């Protein structure tokens, strides 16, 4: 049976490397011959306690693509439960008695992995915990890594915008830190700076990683650009225009980049990438999203079967 | 005999004495690990004179023997407490609190969105003692904090 | 063809014993081996004019394992019918026309009965309308009788909790109450009394039955307890508070409970049954919803299928 | 300093024993009523083997005195516990607790809409009716229930 | 000074025989012999952390019909103070700096009683706190009575509705029990009936009560007919139209009545009482409404001024 | 006339060194010697087009206690003017036909200057605006340290909490900054620091300052502690928790403070200001609130009287 037959994809951290590899090698292959009939049969739940539209769609395509039914819910549009006073304990203890794996996003943090307490076998996939984890996000991310790059170690990586509180970057850098002699360049506000414990992480793994204050100051050197949005709210006004928001690429800014340099972004841009990005061949964030089938395809596919003809 | 120390000791015949906890953790423990709830002799001495370690509590329960796991969760309240067993009248294993490797039940996650507050779970955090101070981390929220930060809450 | 065949399941009191049974018999066969294909190209609409995610989401998933698609809104999430000044007369003549079966939740009382008005031959299936009928949870609950109990008749059951405005303990008596033998005890506050109506129809069949004010004057002789869910708005703060709040089961109640007894419950579970019952054998609260997806998968086998191979 | 032993322990030099608390009450005396937020040195003997209950617990407090209305907050809780006074080595003073008018503090309001939950403010009820079965009304929203009611929580 | 001289009005139940009829004496007098600049200077909050248009606007003409100041707010889904977060406690410690008294009126209760442990040495007037207590109301319904029949003492008093969640009736059956000899009849649909505690206090003052089901059974001997409205929310539709040949007033049942019985209303009345009652001689709802002006009037002269030679 | 009469009060850094002490000499004259009667017949405007109940409360309770009368409105999502469509320049043009002086708050900065331009020879008065500006909350906060220590220069003046965005603390300094040789202590969490410009200014005029990172670090030197309220909106819930062993204030911090030493907080304090401060002698939050009353009127008395010989 393969190592993630019926486990639970809470965290990032609790994948190995071994794991990841397996996801992405999986990936591969159903990107390459389509299994449209392996979850025959299995009907699976759709729990959006808090609504994202962006990652609904796509686990749902991708359980639609495996030939899975889809029950649920995406709520903050009162669709009645969290009434009378249904602990989620509860919730997922009756969910779990019909469906054969919940994926669910939910706003506090740690809600997925309490509902492993309750689910007995039924797999539970987390598609977002608070600030906590996103694995699938994660999982996307690097399978475009992997896919555009050829590997995931030896890497160049720069992190640009609000590190401090962008929860994906915070767990790619996780991930990456899994490989070998990849190298970081964040490039963030004063207030948004990646946190000490990554940064300490990073360290005590002797990983290089370093500060700069300009994507001119590295893009010679870099493979995968993966920009952040910076939401205003974050700051004020007034910080956020003022010498602080260049933290925007432009097409101009690309002229020297490598060859194979790619620009990712987990999505909604709304400017730091300006849109004549888009012609240019280094703009993958859309691509990017389109691999979200596949990550989530493999890891749909890998938990509910036991063995897998690949 | 007298330099008082005792006042005839109670001496029990089988048992747990937690003895030279710090002064204000003896009635935390009891609350925290609810060591009353249970049906056997317990004496409880608070604000001791530990002439020789200024002061202290200490708490005589009575046929129980309270251990191994038991003993290191203490090690967060009360670092410096020896326990001892007594099978028949003396010390047979005198016990030190030894940092766990988990910390289950009592404790809060400062966390004010992480799930743990709202439900049907008991706490557990991850010790990691960062030779300075202890590091605890939440399973549930994955949250980091400073041993200080979860004790008061 | 049987008896069910293309019928409306509107109200419990048009259900026999013998439909009763029917529909208990091909739950326990569907139950044991799945026809995941019995509905292949019937498309269900799953109307649900009031949210409620329970019932919604077990419905659909009964859909999906017989291998019906479901077309469908939730709404008090303002899904624009209604609009305008759409009659639901109207509303049910337009979606009669292309859907196989409709399932529905409404607000007011009366609002299945009359969608069967406008249907034509499009089977409808309540799934509760106002404080009137709730059939399916009827026929889920009896199901988890019969399956516990090995029976339906000779049975001592005690009902607890708020009896006057529970609209599924009032089914529930009526529904046992066609079967024979069987004994109820009802321990309810004084304000929250089983209505006269159920009485009379209990003492006109002759059927035993008796008020309590404490579980505990009971315990020992009961089989099924259906614990019903006080909402505090049928009283005031003080008054739920006060000596009458003690309608809530704990592990030390069940002490002397037969080997068989059952507590079951509708859901939500707020307060009135301790989390520690949980851990004993008879609760049976999830697993009785867990059942609710034979009993509704029931329903729809019998009713878009002439003939049924068991 | 005279004679200990346990089964009945001994001899403080002036200060407070409450005796025949009931049982498995001795700690919720020590929370509710925070005797143990002093620092004299305290005594405790629970679960003992004595006086006509069987078992019961006793609390000592050297040093300080507590009385007359602090006796009865014991009331509800310990009403045929005796508290004894002591000056040197004697009990000069043996006292029960009886209904007091208003029990401040100690207990929370069953009334949700009360707001005396949100706020800086102490509970407070008034008592009434004797050994028949007591209600307490709520200072601020004048609601009256129960005794075990509110004892419950 | 005089006897309510700067005290806190919070409950009925804290005002004996005398300071009642201290209130209904001055009262007559504002009403007979009008004093504009009484509280010249004064400046008094309207504190209505919940709504009431008929009982603020009443109030605060009451202010300014002698002559004073007057700050508020009055928050249905709004203005922040309170918030939570900021306590009632630092709301009142505030604004007791600010003015020289506080009418209020809260939605939890004992709001007011906790405000007088804040406001230092400025009054508080109780205008409604939850379930609890509204003086105000009470002392207008007595002023009412005691100007249409002479005396608060030996009244035949009907009180009809709801009468277990009228917080108005439990007051004004408190009030009128400080006075001699009054006979009280209570026609109340027995599932909202007058709770035991209001009837043992009257069996112990020696107080003559009895209920009845239908106004027609007492129409002959009764003086006040104090009509409150029925709640729909804590009642079922059908529980609600069933209630007899019912419990409204309609001028057909009034041709009974004395000619000195009176209808009394707290408003609103949206169905228990006909507009035909409104043009009887027995109809006095609407002057009650306007006694409201000074029974509120005599509260506040008396609560800020030391002595008043009116 | 006097040197403000008829001016607009838009900002604290178009007020001069003796403007600020004439306003603050005015205060302790109207608190010592009451006018009722000095604006008998002006009308001012409470335009809060942003509600906060104690800053209205406080203004027109200033604008009653001077006999001023009072015409307005507060808006959370509601009550039409601005719109979108209305300027608020024609707002301020219709208006400044009606009143004789305009008191606004507003969520844009910079709407009193605009207002300015609009409202004619009516004078305009700013209660907030954005994140720019509240002159009149300096004010007060100034008069409490000038009545408290008995002078406004000299001080060693703590400020405490979010110096990053609390609007009131970068007034104050700069205020402060009018007087000579005061000795500020800024005790924030890094992320959370007073701007470089105030830093910036302050150093341009000689000023000392230090930064330190507990009160417990000051303590001992300080005569006005500034608590401010830590913003949990950008923060997040762990980093918010995770400050030190905390900078909030509990009486065991004070055991060291000087005997003249007092604790201001604009307010709310939610919980930065444990409960027990409350009963020191160091606590002056509350009698701060209180002379907001009177540096309002002394702003509103200069501005519309050409002369004042109180
Ligand atoms: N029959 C006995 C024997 C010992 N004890 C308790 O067991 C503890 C063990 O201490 P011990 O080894 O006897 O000598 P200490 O020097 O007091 O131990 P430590 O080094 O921890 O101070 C003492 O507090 C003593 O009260 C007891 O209650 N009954
Ligand atoms: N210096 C002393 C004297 C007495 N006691 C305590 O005082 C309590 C009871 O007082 P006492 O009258 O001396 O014994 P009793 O006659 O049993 O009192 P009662 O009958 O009221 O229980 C006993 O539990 C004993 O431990 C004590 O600890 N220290
Ligand atoms: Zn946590
Ligand atoms: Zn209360």
């Amino acid at each position: 049976a393969n190592p993630l037959y019926q486990k639970h994809i809470i965290s990032i951290n609790d994948l190995s490397r071994d794991d990841l590899n397996l996801v992405l090698a999986t990936a591969a292959k159903l990107k390459a011959n389509p299994q449209p009939e392996l979850l025959k049969h299995k009907v699976i739940a759709s729990c959006f306690f808090e609504a994202s539209t962006r990652t609904r769609l796509s686990f749902e395509t991708s359980m639609h693509r495996l030939g899975a039914s889809v029950v649920g819910f995406s709520d903050s549009a009162n669709t009645s439960l969290g009434k009378k006073g249904e602990t989620l304990a509860d919730t997922i203890s009756v969910i779990s008695t019909y469906v054969d794996a919940i994926v669910m996003r939910h706003p506090q943090e740690g809600a997925a992995r309490l509902a492993t307490e309750f689910s007995g076998n039924v797999p539970v996939l987390n598609a977002g915990d608070g600030s906590n984890q996103h694995p699938t996000q994660t999982l996307l991310d690097l399978f475009t890594i992997q896919e555009t790059q050829g590997r995931l170690d030896n890497l160049h990586v720069a992190m640009v915008g609000d590190l401090k509180y962008g929860r994906t970057v915070h767990s790619l850098t996780q991930a990456l830190a899994k490989f070998d002699g990849n190298r970081f360049y964040f490039i963030a506000p004063d207030a948004l700076a990646m946190p000490q414990y990554i940064l300490d992480m990073l360290d005590e793994k002797g990983i290089a990683w370093s500060l700069h204050s300009s994507i001119e100051e590295v893009m010679a050197e870099v493979d995968i650009l993966y920009m952040t949005r910076v939401q205003k709210e974050r700051l004020d006004p007034s910080e956020y225009a003022n010498v602080k928001a260049q933290f925007v690429l432009r097409a101009s800014d690309l002229h020297n980049a490598k060859a194979n340099m790619k620009v990712l972004h987990p999505l909604p841009r709304v400017d730091e990438i300006a849109t004549d990005v888009d012609k240019t061949p280094h703009a993958w964030y859309f691509q990017q999203a389109g691999n979200g089938i596949f990550a989530r395809q493999a890891l749909l596919a890998l938990v509910l079967n036991r063995d897998l003809v690949l | 005999m007298t330099h008082d120390n005792k006042l005839q000791v109670e001496a029990i015949k089988r048992g747990t004495v937690i003895d030279h906890i710090p002064a204000q953790i003896g009635f935390k423990l009891l609350s925290l690990f609810k060591l009353t709830e249970t049906d056997q002799r317990i004496t409880i001495g608070l604000n001791l004179p530990s002439g020789e370690m200024g002061r202290k509590d200490l708490i005589k329960i009575e046929n129980t023997f309270l251990s191994e796991d038991q003993v290191d969760q203490l090690a967060l309240y009360a670092p410096q407490a020896t326990v001892n067993r007594i099978d028949n009248y003396e010390v047979v294993g005198k016990s030190r609190p030894s940092l766990p490797e988990r910390i289950d039940n009592v404790l809060v996650c400062p966390n004010s969105n992480c799930i743990s507050h709202a439900e049907p779970v008991s706490s557990s955090f991850a010790v990691r003692k960062r030779a300075n101070d202890i590091a605890l981390k939440c399973k549930y929220c994955e949250k980091e904090f400073s041993h200080n930060v979860v004790l008061a809450n």
